[PDB]
RNA sequence: AAAUGGAUGACGCUUAAGCCCCAUGUGCGUGAUUGCCCAUUAUUCCUUUGGUGAGGGCGGCUAUAUGUGAGAAAGUGUAGCCCUCCCGAUGUAGACGUGGCGUGGGGGUGAGGACGAAGCCGAUGGCGCGAGCCUCGGAUGGACCCGCCUCUAG
RNA sequence: UCGGUGGUUGUGUUCUUCCUCCUUCCCUGUCCGUGCGUCUCGACGCUGGCGAUGGAAAU
């Protein structure tokens, strides 16, 4: 299955936005807090300060939650959950769910490869292999 | 942009026309010669009258 | 006065001193030569294998003169130069030629 | 409307040479229609000048409209003189601004001016019709100029391109604001 | 007025025309002087062959961007040059089939700039090669 | 072409009316950069002689008056300028130039080097071209001699602007740097 | 400087002998300091490598008792705490220049400690730079073209001196010896400059009549 | 005329790099009307988000198997039903909104697990403006746990 | 533009503009034509370098 490759992909940010001083505490996390400081210097927008996030970061919303291969992620966790992926081949791939064991991961990887639905955690080898 | 102004003016191409004709050098010879003889003919009969 | 701006450089050339001889070499293309520290890959690497070496070229386009004694400006496609070519060789080729 | 316009220029020379010719002087009609372009910001503007600046759909720097010169609209540019600069505009500055810059106020929105057939849509008038009957409507004055010059939206200018003398200070001082006469030809030929 | 389907429509620089001497800017024969043969069939590269003796450039193709354009030329009635085409570059030691088109059309060539009157200054002229030298100009040239 | 303050001839009257009709017309001259800053000086001195405002007014002529040649003359300059602690101030000066409008113009430049005072306080009288034999000062009368000459010393000969190396040989002229 | 076994044992190898790279003679003699510092301070930040010789010639513009009492208040600034901490009153010539040049560069970063790493001002001409090459000047501050007539001038030397400085003997002394030297040489090889220019003549009348014309056209014949 | 050594910002500058004025590309008494540098400003192009928003399509007959192809919902709000166009976007105290994120438990519905659940570790990458979600590896662990709609709170 | 042709504006005690109506030369560029079987998204020419299943290239 091929899917349908956009001509050009954007990103206007690749960084992420960390928390003001989070490199200075062991214990402080690098998730995002809004400032709330009356004289703080991220929340005033010095020049040479962190960036809070707003509006004008979205996304296109024609290539939003596109992945670099092309497809959208669709979560699977059994053989049923392949065919709703049958029809729109070329627009979702599924991906096995962490908690499904070994056994039950061959019988879908094998359902995936007779019906050509794109899988991004089963084995490589068999996607390498052309019918 | 050419296409664009001749649609909002249709007459644009006789104006452009007449330009080109006044930019002509025997043309334009001609009519700064005779201007010449026109303003001094009236300045010496309106100063003799 | 408040700080740089990386994404255009400033190359000063030799026997120019007028922006009318500056305006001739608009449009030409301008590589800065270094060395790296091992053999990396190279244009005709396998038709040309005499071509490999630590040395590598990062190009650029002259865009539009600076100034008035005939400073360019000059344009690295689509990343910046490295500051450490400040004060170095950089070399300006005759083509694209419009004479 | 060129006929009309080489017409009356003749008219005028002729009427200026017999004046001379004879030892006499000619005067001219007063002018009837200003270009008005604001030249500062948004930042500190005393209420009178602000309400009068809204008034004249002047809102924004570089914001540019016409004007007609009766005594009620002359006393009110002569109240945001340093605000402002404004002259007397040409047939090649009207023609610029339309052309290149006019866009129509139709149902609320700003649309530019690609066909006369939209021209002939906003104003439902039978004497405006097509961009040389806006032109003429704006130049000669006309009786239309209030519904001509409403219809449109107010013109938004680049900054000069050879820069600009002193925005504080008269022009008569060597600044930029105030009246210039016909001098404001030339600062408009680098903004439009 | 030429259309843009037919063969014969081309934009190149008026500079650029048979006969024409040039320069060479880029590539393995940069700094040697050439003569300009011809157009290929459509908006396509030039084809430069200098004489082999004189410059030692053969008959190959050439953007008319990577070279000058000199004002000397040389009158290329007598000649023919109607052999080269683009399939015998589009074959991609030398064959025997291109060294006898290569020295056919240079027989042509020097017989033709023999004929100019300043035949042996030309000679000259196309064996010499452009450098840049410390502390000149091209900008102030006039070629 | 070089001097600025070009001249000007100012016409202008009061706007006829009812118990002042065919009011009188007036004659100015004035040194202004543009007709603007002249019309300007006009009614500047109209509403302080006649009692005549812009308002009420209008402007007849604004023509640009023409010299005659291009030979060297002796302009005699009275002009007055104004300064606080001093009041006006008037003086009459003479000047070597070659038209009316450049002699002003050097009278304006050296108001402003000896007296610090800018083109707003100042007002010109009068500008005339007198003869030799007539000329009461000796940086001007000093020209006038027949046979007159004199070397040009500690000059500073600057290469044109094509040329301008930075860095040269000591003893040649064979541009090192630039 | 100074190569170590691992230099010489590396060219032993290669095969190399000797290697002098691309460097610039200034001649300061008449130079005003200012104007001639602030035009080789940027040259050295453009990636220049410049020696400068007779630091000692060098002018200031005042009477010698001005600029002397000028820089007796530089010498009156010193951190009282630790005077061995404090500013450093260099007070050769040569000295001066380079802590005039040091002003004009950013010198709290690399890559201006570079640039004035690249500048060497000696005090006249010594031994090692004679006979590299032609020397240069800059002719905009050459103190012909700078200074009025009339006014009175400093020569940083006489300056140096009365403030510290105590090899002004020494200096003068191989200035001396070196002119001679250098004149002795310049009058010997007279002949062959002749000889040369003798050469160029006669030429002509030899060569081809063609080539004659040429030269004849353009002015070198 | 004052109390640590020291400030036109420093160096320095005197045919100024000082004071008062005048000009400007290629060619300054023969090209009349832009010498050049720097913004979160102006014009213009692309993308996001919100509207006192403005228009348009939505009754699926043109023809077509595999070894030119996918969608189309009458809609506040989502991975927005889709396509054009116009106008705004910073903000302390404060107000309001969100098919906005996350945690323990109840009612429903659908799955996962000894071929390895929860927990723990990470130069494991991918997605989202973000709160976060998900895959990967463990030369970790050894028995439980989660997606969605709703109800509830120590 | 030229030469004539009668109405017009304005000085001065006739001439000065502008018109309409012919006569000479001179310049430039005229007319016609192509809606879709409801809507949307998708389709990236020529020349060379690199890549032939590898501890491979490229992003
Ligand atoms: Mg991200
Ligand atoms: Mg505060
Ligand atoms: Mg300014
Ligand atoms: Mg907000
Ligand atoms: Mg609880
Ligand atoms: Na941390
Ligand atoms: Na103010
Ligand atoms: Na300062």
């Amino acid at each position: 299955v091929k899917p349908f490759v956009p001509r050009n992909i954007v990103k206007k940010r690749t960084k992420k936005f960390t928390r003001h001083r989070c490199e200075l505490f062991p214990q402080l996390s690098s998730s995002w807090r809004k400032p709330r400081g009356e004289d703080s210097p991220v929340r005033r927008r010095y020049k040479g300060q962190k960036a809070m996030p707003n509006k004008g970061y979205g996304s296109d919303r024609r290539t939003k939650y596109i992945t670099p291969s092309g497809f959208k992620n669709f979560p699977v966790n059994n053989v049923q959950d392949l065919y709703m992926l049958l029809m729109q081949n070329r627009k979702y791939a599924g991906v096995i769910s962490h908690t499904v064991g070994a056994k039950a991961r061959k019988a879908i990887v094998r359902k995936a490869h007779e019906l050509d639905v794109r899988l991004i955690n089963g084995n490589a080898k068999l996607r390498r292999v052309d019918v | 942009n050419r296409r664009l102004r001749l649609r909002l003016n249709p007459f644009q191409k006789k104006e452009k026309a007449m330009a080109k004709g006044m930019q002509n050098k025997k043309n334009r010879e001609a009519r700064h010669a005779a201007k010449v003889v026109r303003l001094a003919k009236a300045r010496k009969n309106v100063a003799k009258a | 006065l408040h700080g740089q701006n990386k994404n255009t450089a400033l190359v000063r050339i030799e026997n120019v001193n007028t922006t009318e001889d500056a305006k001739w070499y608009v449009g030409k293309r301008v590589c800065y030569v270094y060395h790296g520290y091992k053999i990396k890959r190279c244009v005709r690497w396998s038709k040309a294998p005499a071509r490999r070496s630590n040395t590598r070229a990062i190009w650029g386009r002259i865009t539009r003169p600076h100034g008035t004694s005939g400073t360019v400006r000059v344009k690295f496609n689509g990343s910046s130069v490295p500051a450490s070519a400040i004060g170095r060789r950089i070399r300006v080729y005759l083509y694209p030629s419009r004479i | 409307y060129s006929r009309e316009y080489r017409s009356t220029e003749k008219k005028l020379a002729g009427l200026r040479r017999n004046a001379r010719q004879h030892g006499n002087y000619y005067l001219e009609a007063k002018p009837k229609v200003a270009v008005v372009t604001r030249i500062r910001g948004i930042a500190k503007v005393p209420p009178k000048q602000r309400k009068i600046l809204q008034l004249l759909r002047l809102r924004q720097i570089f914001n540019t409209v016409f004007v007609r010169l009766n005594k009620p609209m002359e006393n009110m540019l002569r109240a945001v003189e340093p605000y402002i600069a404004y002259g007397y505009p040409s047939l090649s500055t009207v023609r610029a601004m339309v052309y290149k810059r006019g866009h129509l106020k139709i149902n609320g929105q700003r649309v530019k001016i690609t066909d006369n057939q939209m021209i002939k849509d906003k104003y439902h008038n039978d004497d405006i019709v097509c961009a040389e009957d806006i032109v003429n409507q704006i130049y000669a004055c006309g009786k239309h100029f209030r519904t001509v010059t409403n219809g449109l939206w107010p013109f938004k200018l680049a900054p000069p391109a050879g820069g600009m003398r002193q925005k504080r200070r008269h022009f008569v001082e060597g600044g930029d604001y105030g009246n210039r006469d016909t001098l404001i030809n030339r600062f408009l030929a680098r903004m439009i | 007025k030429v259309s843009r389907k037919s063969p014969e429509y081309s934009t190149v620089r008026k500079s650029c025309k048979p006969g024409t001497i040039a320069i060479i800017l880029a590539g393995r024969f940069r700094g040697r002087r050439a003569v300009i043969l011809k157009q290929l069939p459509k908006n396509g590269p030039l084809v430069i062959s200098g004489p082999m003796k004189y410059s030692g450039v053969p008959i190959r193709r050439i953007d008319s961007r990577y070279i000058i354009a000199t004002s000397t030329r040389v009158d290329l009635t007598g000649v023919d040059t109607s052999a080269i085409t683009p399939e015998i570059f589009k074959r991609e030691t030398v064959s025997d089939e291109r060294a006898q088109l290569q020295n056919a059309i240079d027989t042509a060539l020097i017989q033709a700039i023999k004929k100019d009157p300043l035949g042996k200054e030309m000679a000259g002229y196309l064996h010499s090669v452009f450098t840049i030298k410390p502390g000149d100009a091209p900008h102030r040239l006039k070629w | 072409v070089r001097p600025h303050l070009r001249h000007y001839c100012v016409v202008g009257r009061e706007t006829p009316s009812e118990k002042n009709p065919q009011p009188t017309v007036y004659k100015f001259e004035v040194f202004a950069p543009n007709f603007v800053v002249a019309k300007s000086r006009f009614w500047r001195m109209m509403r302080e002689k006649n009692k005549v405002k812009s308002t009420h007014g209008d402007v007849l002529s604004c023509k640009v008056v023409k010299d005659r040649k291009l030979a060297a003359r002796n302009y005699s300059v009275d002009i007055a300028y104004y300064s606080q602690r001093c009041g006006y101030t008037h003086m009459v000066k003479e000047f070597r130039d070659v038209c009316k409008a450049g002699a002003v113009s050097q009278a304006y430049n050296d108001l402003a080097s000896r007296h610090r005072a800018r083109y707003h306080n100042i007002e010109v009288l009068g500008v005339k071209s007198i003869p030799n034999h007539e000329v009461r000062r000796l940086n001007v009368a000093q020209f006038h001699p027949h046979n007159l000459s004199f070397p040009l010393l500690q000059r500073r000969v600057k290469a044109p602007r094509k040329d301008r190396v930075i860095f040269v040989k000591k003893n040649s002229k064979r541009a090192v740097v630039a | 400087v100074l190569p170590s076994r691992r230099s010489l044992n590396r060219s032993s190898r290669k095969g190399f002998k000797k290697h002098r790279p691309d460097i610039i003679v200034i001649d300061l003699k008449d130079h005003v300091l200012g104007r001639a510092a602030a035009i080789v301070a940027k040259q050295l930040l453009l990636g220049k490598k410049i020696t400068v010789v007779r630091c000692e010639k060098l002018t200031i513009a005042g009477s010698e008792i001005r600029n002397k009492i000028k820089y007796l208040q530089f010498l009156r600034k010193r951190k009282l705490s630790n005077p061995k901490l404090g500013p450093f009153h260099h007070r050769s010539p040569s000295d001066v220049f380079i802590r005039t040049v040091r002003s004009m560069l950013p010198r709290y970063t690399k890559r201006g400690q570079r640039a004035l790493r690249q500048l060497v001002a000696y005090e006249g001409v010594p031994v090692n730079v004679v006979r590299t090459g032609g020397r240069v000047v800059i002719p905009k501050a050459q103190r012909h073209n700078c200074y009025r007539n009339e006014r009175r001038f400093t020569v940083l030397g006489n300056m140096c001196k009365h403030v510290g400085w105590k090899y002004s003997d020494v200096v003068e002394k191989l200035e001396a010896a070196r002119i001679e030297k250098s004149g002795r040489h310049h009058k010997k090889m007279e002949k062959v400059r002749v000889a040369w220019k003798n050469a160029r003549k006669e030429a002509l009348k030899k060569m081809p009549q063609k080539n004659v014309e040429v030269l004849k056209k353009f002015g070198l014949a």
